[PDB]
């Protein structure tokens, strides 16, 4: 399997250990990701639909123009760029209107948009084309932990152009996070948001973290040890967020945060030097320990 | 034209009369079997393709015969002889387009049997020459009679 | 009190309009198949913590209370999709959401942390871009120092500054390209 | 300066009744079709079609019930059957595949007939006369 | 004879006129060949408008009348009235639809609408000359009506219709007769017993001298034509002898295996040897073999001897002249919307299961209990609208009836225990038939049963006490309530009986998108459907509850009672038929027809085909596929349609 | 003389109604108001259409779809609340609506250039004079009484005297058709 | 002999179980006292005059009739205004179709005016019912127009003349009709 790999901005500029991460972990898997060079923001919905839908499109489109040129499809371990790259070539392939507009901007930067891009994320690209069997045979260190599987928002749905299945009872990351050896434990509003997509993070912070704490305090009374996403962006608002719930609220949780590609990257007897978790604000090292 | 009918024809004339030609399809001179309850075809074969039967309609052996939209006239000389009828008395009198009524036809009968579930597009990946096979001694009298460059 | 002078008639067809040809006008005239149920309302999460009330927006939306634009409000909504993937009526509730915001953003309800993002964007190509510290961590970690991304490409920065000037992305954040910054 | 000619032939049961409901509705959309009533589009056969498309036309539509809702039962999979092969048929004579187009709309879907006369209009527009009259003419 | 024609163009009001320039088309229509006459008038269908023509036909001894207006759809009646009332052949007339396919969608683009409506007229003029004279068949009527579905629908047709001394033969599914209404305990407005009029009827239609009740049995082919039904009912084993069968139900006491009631929604056990519920009609016992160890206890306490596993089923033929459909509905299954958590949630149930739940002869003894713990919900949320106005599930359409059973269930769960709490979730109170709106005052003022204007996002199970809590929006407060509930009721919608496709290939019916059966016109052939001599009765039409259903049964008896009344009727001649001196039997066209009306034949020595007219419904695809064109149907010919394709473009 | 430009609809208008004694729902006026709502915008799409309502009844086949469609084909607008009371402009002619908007909790005070009122259905004038000649009763709605609501829909306990249409109740067309033809068998 | 112990005691003494069962014993008691004395008593059967009477002429009436002529029995379809049609005639178009009301309606007015089975008695009232089921004799009032029915053409041109107008019933008192007038155009 060959795909352009997107990185977006949190993961490569940020979190680099989910970067990292993914690109041995998917070597293992047997993917050869070619780098989408000179690839920008996807651009982030959030704010960038939220201000102009015409310029989210033709943005994303731009980016989408990049793999097009390279002969090859997308992968994306964010869900926000996920959603953001996967809506912009749904709506390209269906609306002649959009495609027409669009192409009629990136003909001034010499593009062109001919429909041939798929977008897909890490997770279902694993589920659907390698096989969670792969992962397990691939396990060096069983991680024998409790997970709070967070599968975000922007992964299932909407469901009418993802198509991968159940939004409200899905297994995908269930099932792959359970094949590293550990548990995913069934927890309150599980399916429920982390709070900071749309752009709410930033405009509306105690809104966001009200969301986040009660995801982290139902995650904690279901036994979880840690907490498993595929999103840079909830992966910032759990782990950032514990401490503004602390600087805030004054509530201390001090629970681990990992996106799927750094539990994968331990399951497969990565370093955790090579994984970044030193960078995180709140410490895996307790999580560590447990593994 | 055979002898018999250009005598037939120019006679009448001579005679004053005006000539009338033979009104009914080929199946009613051919000397092939057909089956009471209606023609079927399973599959289409090109005229080298098996070993045909020969008391059995060449249609619904899967053959394309021309003789159910051709004129009868000719005495049915081909199917009798063990090939299909190619078609070139050309249609009756209540057809124009020989070679439309003839996939209407064979398009029609084709997996009738299987009517509902029968794949519409094994008739046209099969046939790969229609032109050639519907319209070998028409094609300047159809609707569309050339091809668009 | 609420008098036919205080109402925008056109605000649903403005929607409509500014939603034309993205996300598409059926996908935004869908708000006019909304026959207030509530049932957005009850899938909310952030309705759940705050006075924001989706049904309503759409309702402000169909009786045309301008005020919906200049709500805090609609900045609330995370575009869970949930409402999208359980309203009976097919309304496409989130790409409302984010449609009414850009009428919104137009109008100058932006947040500074917004247009702020919106500005990295077009000044580094990124929304979260790469600092020194960046740099060092993706060393130690085994990674290219710098990422094969837009920001460290000048031929895809101007690709991008061409078509944000081509859509008036600079003049809606109110960026001046000869100062470099943002006005207000 | 040029305007499409399409013809179209529509099934009394549904497609014609769909065609009315769009009347009913005001559901407007292009004037260049002129549709020819059928009771059913198991009517609809090879020569119809050539027929319309040696008179001049730009394009030719057909519009039946759903596949197992033919007020006659199966009439609509004769045709079916019969369209698939003239598709290929026109290709082969230099006439683009697209110029022919045949669909399953039912009495109550006038929105679907008057999106399908949009987008078939549009279609001929674009692939512009078609010049088969004019090269038998000379 | 040469052509006369008589082209009447209308303005209908402006409807016409403001988009197309009619007198305009009018004066285009005279350089058409063959018309002698073409006149332009504000109104055709009205009275000065048919006396136009019926005094031009005899004037200008006209023998084909144009009219472009409206769809044939509309009023090709009404105009074949008028010419035939002139003298002329009514198949001697051609519509032209310049309204509802010109006017009305063309209406910025007048001059190309002008345009349009010329080649329209001179299309049909050029099938108009082509045309030919028809004469309708006439066929008798056999004096018996087929009625397929015993609930109160079928049930009131066969009643009304054996009460008018008409032979009638009655066909249900199962072992009885009664349909839903027979599950339920009571019914809206009048809180009556389900029982109190269905009952009496069920024992009417069992002992009526003009019907022949034939239950467990099924309805396995149906042949023919108005008037003229060929019909086959499979007579299922029950594997006891009815005549025998005293119906007491010792066996049913003796019979060791266990089998979800049906009946009772899969919340009951029934035996393999049983009686659907106390009050059925026949009172007879039914084997399910598919259940059965063949132990033959139930036999040794069977006095009459009546039970027989030998038994095999009957094949009847029997001939009809009419056909009524009146086979019902099926509640719609929630499963799908999983917010509501049906079937993953103990305590959520169907309005449905509720019914046999309140029914005193039902599982738990008309007692209102948890299916997890077996105790009495003191808290009750009903939630409307489930499986309908949701185009998520793809039903659109309101169910009708959901509104009126969640108040009047509310009402006898109050009866029975007042302290109980009973909160209604919904969008809409459709109270909308006589003494209904006053049953909704009823239940809130008389009962105290609370409403709340939301439809709820999800439902919540607390898997420690079974309970559950329904998230959803006080619309009237603009708040978001989270109230917990002991049992939480789901209004569940109608759809089609699942035997409706079935019975849908039998009958040759059409479908409304709702999915229910297809009625000819809504306003004004509600029962009949587009297939002469087959109506429609009950649910199977549409969501509908029992008033309506019953007149509607009523409908269809008076519907389906003129044909036999008349004992004649007649069939267009829109038909296909061989030219004899063409046709050299190909074969082609035999297997095309459905209902196998083109046959092959020996005639004067040769094999020729022969269209059996009665059997040809005029679809026109066997004279489509005829290679020869020996094949025509008269009023679609190959030629009166070559025609009107040139006439799009040129003058024919 | 003047076309108006903007139209309220006032549903339940002598229905639903203690004050006016017709504590019943005419059946039709939801529907006949979404109806003319669609046929007013087909003649004039630049018309606004306000229907204040309580309860939008679109009950049968067809109907929540044409409910469906007058908003988001034609764009005609619901409120739900029944209004308290127009007032007249005697200077221009024009009509205030006092309503509240029960779905935002706030007092709406809309201006129009005409008010509908969705009126209700009663018994015809002439049904006291029928009454007495046929010997049949009435209900509390005052229209005629059928034997038995569901055991006999158009028979009346008097013998051989039926009733066909909306003098038995308010209902649509089809059901008014239904009657008439079950009246024929029953009779 | 029959004891209403439902509608006359149990739905109407719910609150009052002890005395409901001490009224039900006391009807029973005073059913089982009637019973004693009771008689056998033979059912007058009576003939059914072969002929039906609808009265009101709309689309409900029109139905009533028609299937009933389709039947074959002589049928009596009495109308008050001048015209058949009801009020579907006043109606513009019908939900939830759309179709024309008018344009639907009359083909079934005019089949119901030449029906061979069918005597259509226009601008007229019942005036009397005597009798019972399958032998009522009933008085029909043909009101005079004032007009020589036969020798009406039904132009219009005498209206012009007459110095009285008065406002037009079939349009709701918007329009003005003369003492001498038509009801519709389609009538
Ligand atoms: C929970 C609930 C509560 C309700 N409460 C009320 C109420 O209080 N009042 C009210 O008026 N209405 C009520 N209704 C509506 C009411 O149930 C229907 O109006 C009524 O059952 C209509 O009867 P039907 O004859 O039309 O169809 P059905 O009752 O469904 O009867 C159909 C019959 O046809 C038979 N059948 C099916 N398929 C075949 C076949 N292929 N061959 C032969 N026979 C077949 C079936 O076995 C059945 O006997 C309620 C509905 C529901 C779901
Ligand atoms: C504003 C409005 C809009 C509507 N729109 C629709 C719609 O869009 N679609 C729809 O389906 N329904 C609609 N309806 C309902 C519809 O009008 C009725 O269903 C229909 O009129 C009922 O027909 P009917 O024969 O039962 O009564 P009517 O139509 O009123 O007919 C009764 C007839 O009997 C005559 N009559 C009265 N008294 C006597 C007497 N003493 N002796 C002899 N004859 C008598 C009358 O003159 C009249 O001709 C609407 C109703 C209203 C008020
Ligand atoms: S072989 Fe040809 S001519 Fe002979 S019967 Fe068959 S189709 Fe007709
Ligand atoms: S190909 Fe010619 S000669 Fe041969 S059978 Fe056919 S028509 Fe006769
Ligand atoms: S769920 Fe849909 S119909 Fe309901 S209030 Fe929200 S947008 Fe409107
Ligand atoms: S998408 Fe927005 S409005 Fe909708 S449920 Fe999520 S946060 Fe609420
Ligand atoms: S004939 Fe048709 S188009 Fe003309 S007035 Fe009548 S309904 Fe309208
Ligand atoms: S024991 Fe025999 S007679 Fe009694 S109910 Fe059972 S089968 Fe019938
Ligand atoms: S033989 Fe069959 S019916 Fe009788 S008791 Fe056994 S299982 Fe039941
Ligand atoms: S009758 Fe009531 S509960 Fe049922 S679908 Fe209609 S509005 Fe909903
Ligand atoms: S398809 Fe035509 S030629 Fe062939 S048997 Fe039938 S009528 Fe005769
Ligand atoms: S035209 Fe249609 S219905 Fe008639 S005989 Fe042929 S296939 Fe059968
Ligand atoms: S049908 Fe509608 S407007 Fe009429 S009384 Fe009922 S709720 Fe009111
Ligand atoms: S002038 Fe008046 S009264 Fe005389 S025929 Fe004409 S309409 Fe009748
Ligand atoms: S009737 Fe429409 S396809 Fe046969
Ligand atoms: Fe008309």
């Amino acid at each position: 399997m060959k795909y352009a790999f997107f990185l977006g901005c949190i993961m490569p500029n940020r979190y680099a250990g989910v970067e990292a991460a993914t690109r041995t972990v998917m070597e293992k898997l047997g993917v050869e990701l070619v780098d989408m060079t000179g690839a920008s923001c996807c651009p982030a919905p959030g704010v960038f639909g939220s201000f102009d839908q015409k310029t989210w499109l033709t943005l994303a489109a731009r980016n989408l123009c990049i793999a097009e040129e390279m002969g090859v499809d997308i992968v994306t371990v964010c869900n926000g760029c996920y959603g953001s790259l996967f809506e912009a070539a749904h709506l390209l392939h269906d609306n002649k209107e959009a495609l027409n507009f669009v192409n009629e901007k990136l003909d001034k930067v010499g593009k062109e948009y001919k429909g041939n891009v798929k977008v897909r994320h890490f997770a279902e690209l694993i589920y659907n084309d390698i096989g969670v069997d792969k992962i397990a045979e691939k396990v060096e260190r069983p991680l024998n932990i409790n997970v709070g599987v967070h599968y975000g928002c922007h992964f299932l749905k909407p469901t009418d152009v993802k198509h991968l299945g159940s939004a409200e009872r899905p297994v995908m990351l269930d099932e792959i996070v359970e094949a590293t050896g550990a548990k995913s434990v069934p927890y309150a509003d599980k399916m429920m948001c982390c709070g900071a997509g749309g752009g709410v993070r930033a405009r509306e912070l105690e809104l966001s973290l009200d969301m986040t704490n009660e995801k982290i305090e139902n995650m904690i009374k279901a036994g979880a040890d840690c907490t498993v996403n595929v999103c840079p962006f909830c992966h910032l608002q759990f782990d950032r967020g514990q401490i503004e719930i602390k600087e805030k609220f004054g509530k201390e949780y001090n629970f681990p945060v990992l996106h799927l590609s750094q539990l994968l990257g331990l399951a497969m007897g990565m370093d955790p030097k090579d994984l970044a978790l030193s960078v995180h604000q709140i410490s895996v090292d307790p999580l560590l320990k447990k593994i | 034209p055979n002898p018999e009918m250009i005598a037939e024809v120019v006679k009448a004339l001579l005679e004053g009369k005006e000539p009338e030609l033979p009104k009914k399809n080929l199946c009613e001179e051919c000397a092939r079997k057909k089956s009471e309850e209606g023609v079927a075809i399973e599959t289409i074969k090109r005229n080298y393709e098996g070993n045909p039967d020969p008391e059995k309609c060449l249609l619904e052996q899967g053959y394309i015969c021309l003789g159910i939209a051709t004129r009868e006239g000719c005495g049915a000389p081909c199917p009798s002889s063990g090939v299909p009828c190619s078609g070139c008395s050309g249609p009756t009198d209540a057809v124009v387009d020989q070679g439309a009524k003839m996939i209407s036809a064979l398009c029609s009968d084709f997996g009738i049997d299987n009517d509902r579930d029968v794949d519409p597009m094994i008739l046209p990946k099969s046939i790969k020459d229609k032109i050639g096979s519907f319209y070998k001694f028409t094609l300047p009298s159809a609707f569309v009679p050339i091809r668009l460059k | 009190m609420i008098y036919s002078s205080d109402l925008n008639k056109n605000l649903a067809s403005q929607i409509i309009e500014a939603g034309t040809p993205i996300p598409g006008d059926d996908v935004v005239s869908s708000l006019k198949a909304c026959y207030q149920c509530g049932t957005c309302t009850g899938s909310c999460p952030s309705g759940r913590r705050t006075s924001y009330r989706t049904r309503k927006v759409i309702r402000k939306a169909l009786l045309g209370m301008d005020d919906v634009l200049d709500s805090d409000d609609i900045w609330k909504c995370t575009t869970c999709y949930t409402c999208y993937e359980r309203c009976p009526r097919d309304v496409k509730v989130t790409e409302i959401i984010k449609t009414i915001r850009n009428l919104a953003a137009q109008k100058g309800n932006m947040a500074k942390a917004h247009k702020m993002t919106a500005m990295y964007v077009l000044k580094y190509g990124h929304a979260v871009p790469a600092n020194k510290n960046t740099a060092e961590l993706r060393k130690s970690i085994g990674l290219s120092e710098k990422a094969p991304i837009a920001q460290f490409s000048e031929k895809d920065l101007n690709e991008m500054n061409t078509l944000i000037k081509e859509l008036g992305f600079d003049e809606l954040i109110g960026f001046d390209w000869e100062k470099g910054a943002l006005k207000e | 300066e040029w305007e499409p000619k399409i013809i179209g032939f529509c099934c009394n049961w549904c497609t014609y009744g769909g065609a009315d409901t769009a009347g009913v509705g005001r559901m407007q959309y292009p004037p260049s079709i002129r549709i020819i009533r059928v009771m059913c589009s198991g009517r609809i056969e090879p020569s119809l079609i050539l027929k319309a498309f040696k008179e001049g036309a730009d394009g030719v539509f057909v519009g039946g019930c759903h596949l197992g809702d033919c007020h006659y039962d199966s009439g609509n999979y004769k045709w079916q059957r019969r369209v698939m092969m003239l598709y290929e048929l026109l290709e082969e004579l230099g006439i683009e595949k697209e110029r022919l187009n045949h669909e399953w709309i039912s009495a109550s879907e006038g929105e679907k007939f008057q999106n399908t006369m949009k987008d078939f209009y549009n279609k001929i527009e674009a692939l512009g006369p078609c010049k088969l009259k004019e090269e038998l003419d000379k | 004879e040469e052509p006369r024609i008589g082209v009447y163009v209308c303005h209908c009001g402006v409807n016409i006129g403001g988009t197309v320039d009619c007198p305009d088309v009018t004066e285009f229509a005279k350089t058409l060949k063959n018309v002698v006459v073409a006149r332009d008038y504000k109104y055709m269908c009205a009275d000065p408008g048919q006396e136009m023509i019926k005094k031009d036909i005899k004037e200008h001894n006209l023998n084909r009348v144009v009219v472009a207006a409206c769809s044939p759809r509309l009023h090709e009646p009404t105009f074949r009235r008028c010419v035939a009332e002139a003298g002329l052949n009514p198949f001697l007339f051609e519509f032209a639809n310049i309204r509802e396919h010109c006017s009305w969608v063309h209406m910025h683009e007048k001059e190309k609408a002008t345009e349009k409506a010329k080649d329209l007229v001179r299309m049909a003029v050029a099938k108009a000359r082509l045309l030919e004279p028809l004469e309708f068949i006439k066929v008798g009527v056999t004096q018996r009506a087929l009625v397929i579905g015993g609930g109160v629908a079928g049930i009131q047709t066969a009643l009304d219709l054996g009460d008018m001394g008409f032979e009638t033969i009655l066909v249900e599914k199962t072992p009885s007769v009664g349909g839903r209404m027979a599950q339920l305990d009571k019914t809206f407005p009048t809180n009556d017993c389900s029982i109190c009029i269905l009952a009496p009827k069920m024992v009417d239609v069992a002992k009526h001298p003009n019907v022949k009740l034939y239950a467990y049995s099924e309805v396995v082919d149906v042949q023919g034509y108005v008037g003229n039904f060929k019909v086959k009912i499979m007579k299922k084993a029950r594997y006891i002898d009815e005549t025998k069968c005293t119906g007491c139900g010792q066996c049913s006491e003796v019979c060791p295996i266990d089998v979800p009631n049906e009946f009772d929604m899969g919340i009951g056990m029934r035996k393999a040897i049983y009686k659907p519920f106390p009050q059925a009609v026949p009172a007879k016992y039914t084997i399910d073999k598919e259940h059965c160890i063949e132990c033959g206890l139930c036999a040794k306490v069977c006095g009459p001897n009546a039970i027989d596993f030998d038994q095999e089923p009957e094949i009847i033929e029997a001939e009809v002249g009419t056909i009524i459909c009146a086979i019902g509905y099926d509640a719609f299954d929630p499963t799908v919307r999983e917010e509501y958590g049906y079937g993953v949630y103990d305590n959520v149930v169907t309005a449905l299961e509720l019914e046999r739940m309140i029914n005193a002869s039902g599982p738990t003894g008309g007692k209102v209990i948890r299916l997890s713990d077996g105790q009495k919900p003191k808290r009750i949320a009903f939630i409307q609208c489930v499986g309908s106005r949701d185009a998520k599930v793809g039903n659109k359409y309101c169910s009708n009836v959901c509104c009126m059973y969640a108040m009047k269930n509310s009402q006898l769960i109050k009866e029975k225990s007042p302290d109980t709490e009973i909160d209604i979730y919904y969008m809409d109170i459709r109270a909308f038939s006589k003494g209904y709106e006053e049953f909704y005052e009823r239940s809130a003022k008389q009962y105290g049963i609370k409403f709340m204007r939301g439809r709820p996002s999800q439902v919540i199970e607390d898997p420690e006490t079974g309970n559950l809590v329904v998230r959803a929006e006080d619309t009237l407060l603009g708040e978001i309530l989270e109230k917990e509930y002991d049992l939480v009721v789901l209004s569940v919608g109608m759809v089609p009986t699942k035997s409706a496709d079935e019975v849908q290939k039998i009958l040759g019916i059409s479908r409304t998108p709702d999915q229910f059966f297809m009625e000819a016109h809504p306003k004004l052939r509600p029962v009949d459907t587009a297939t002469d001599g087959v109506y429609l009765a009950g649910a199977c039409q549409g969501p509908k509850d029992i008033p309506a259903s019953v007149a509607q049964g009523s409908a269809a008896a008076s519907r389906a009672a003129i044909p036999l009344a008349k004992g004649e009727v007649e069939v267009e001649p829109i038909i296909a038929s061989v030219d004899a001196e063409i046709c050299g039997g190909c074969g082609v066209c035999v297997k095309q027809c459905p209902y196998g009306a083109p046959r092959l034949v020996e005639k004067d020595g040769k094999v020729v085909a022969e269209v059996i007219s009665a059997l040809c419904k005029g679809c026109g695809t066997c004279p489509a596929g005829c290679p020869s064109g020996a094949l025509e149907q008269d009023h679609f010919k190959t030629i009166q349609l070559f025609k009107q394709i040139e006439g799009m473009f040129r003058d024919t």
